[PDB]
């Protein structure tokens, strides 16, 4: 029994763990892991409301793995369930496959096309190709590569080649035209 | 506070030692997801041999299973079992 | 035989973990000698961070001392104390 | 209180731990670490003599870190001190510094000379230079590099340059002549 809390790459936003309680004025704090820290209201930035929950701006915890609110009440101390902190991104700066310029090939000649996406961090990436293959991850900037490969290249493979990268809530693509000539002479 | 000799020896010989391994080191293709935690503790052949011409290799391997959170950014998540390779017996061997 | 979640988490977070380190990794110039044992167990910052943009770095370091056999091939040997760097406190930090 | 036992790179030699005893016929064996093994005479290759000690051909243990003889005698078991196994080499196949060919330089121009020795394994290497600097280690063959460096090169540095490598009981050397010209025109 646990909760989940997402954060964007553009931090400095504000977040609310639903530590909802009845008592309009409790000595309630927000303990964290990891590393084991423990936060307290200050009016200005931090706060805990009885029926609103514990409040704090993202960048203040984006490093932690899980947070939970805890209240000191005399005898023993009682706490909420575990909320899991999760930083995620979406910014795809660009996608470009090597080579960018056209390609004139010869039948049977091995073809390898590197497709390269530069993203911010904590980005997940899905690759999708359009045309008539293996990919791996690699500044505050990530780079994923998707390499398409054919050996026995026929004349029919002479189509436009499209790589597209989707980060979740965004997508970019680049392309290149390739022609498969028959062995000359 | 100075370590004995034969202690350093045995504490250091080619044997299964707990190691922190990146998941994407094991599953390099899963670039669409992201994992929490992002790495895992696994026995791997560690320590050194008594001869230049040797290398500390495994002679017994076994995947093990742990609860990881798979996360498809902006589309969901869940906590599933992931199997990971482990070393059980280590051995110094020719290179 | 399947590891819990919050276990994998804590067992894996940026913290001082015992590591087998090659001596010549520490003393690269001493190519005239050879050491037995040839490597040593040292606390080094290990494990992962909870954010791509972080890195598990030390915030406290301390050399430690162990008995190693220095050997000058065909000219002699002896067992002396060698000091080695260790990590005491680890911390996830911007990159 | 421990002993020491050396072994050459050309194994398949025969070695004798001075496990000397009185009883002309003992159930004496040779335990090892590491890994923990335990050897026993067989007449042919292996043997233990009362006043000669335990016998065994190098390559049979060259992997271990320390050996000691042990005798089973009824009540308790008694053993010798620890002998430390040590493999060492000496074969220096060649030494050659880049570049081999001559060198014509210009005053003030940075000079870097890579000196490279290829040895068998378990070789230790000492570098020594003759002439008018840093070195590091790097098939059953080692490679040590010694790099000499000067920046402000005068006209006087225009001497012969000599690198020599000694493995202990062997030594090789190579050389190259360099001329330091004055800035032309």
């Amino acid at each position: 029994q646990h909760g989940v809390v997402y954060i964007t790459e553009n931090k400095n936003k504000t977040v609310v763990i639903p530590c909802l309680g009845s008592i309009s004025n409790l000595n309630v704090s927000l303990c964290a892991r990891y590393p084991e820290k423990r936060f307290v209201p200050d009016g200005n930035r931090i706060s805990w409301d009885s029926k609103k929950g514990f409040t704090i701006p993202s960048y203040m915890i984006s490093y932690a793995g899980m947070v939970f609110c805890e209240a000191k009440i005399n005898d023993e101390s009682y706490q909420s369930i575990m909320y899991i902190v999760v930083v995620v991104g979406y910014r795809i700066y660009d996608v470009v496959l090597s080579p960018s310029h056209g390609i004139e090939l010869s039948v049977g000649e091995k073809l390898v096309l590197n497709c390269t996406a530069r993203t911010e961090l904590n980005v997940g990436i899905d690759f999708n190709w359009e045309y008539p293959l293996v990919n791996r991850d690699l500044s505050e900037m990530k780079k994923f590569l998707s390499t398409l490969t054919i050996d026995g290249v026929t004349r029919s493979d002479q189509g436009l080649y499209t790589c597209a990268a989707s980060s979740g809530l965004m997508t970019k693509k680049n392309s290149t035209f390739v022609r498969v000539h028959e062995k000359p002479f | 506070e100075v370590v004995k000799f034969m202690d350093v020896y045995q504490r250091s010989y080619c044997h299964p030692i707990e190691t922190l391994v990146d998941i994407f080191q094991e599953y390099p293709d899963e670039i669409e997801y992201i994992f929490k935690p992002s790495c895992v503790p696994l026995m791997r052949c560690g320590g050194c041999c008594n001869d230049e011409g040797l290398e500390c290799v495994p002679t017994e391997e076994s995947n093990i299973t742990m609860q990881i959170m798979r996360i498809k950014p902006h589309q969901g998540q869940h906590i599933g079992e992931m199997s990971f390779l482990q070393h059980n017996k280590c051995e110094c061997r020719p290179k």
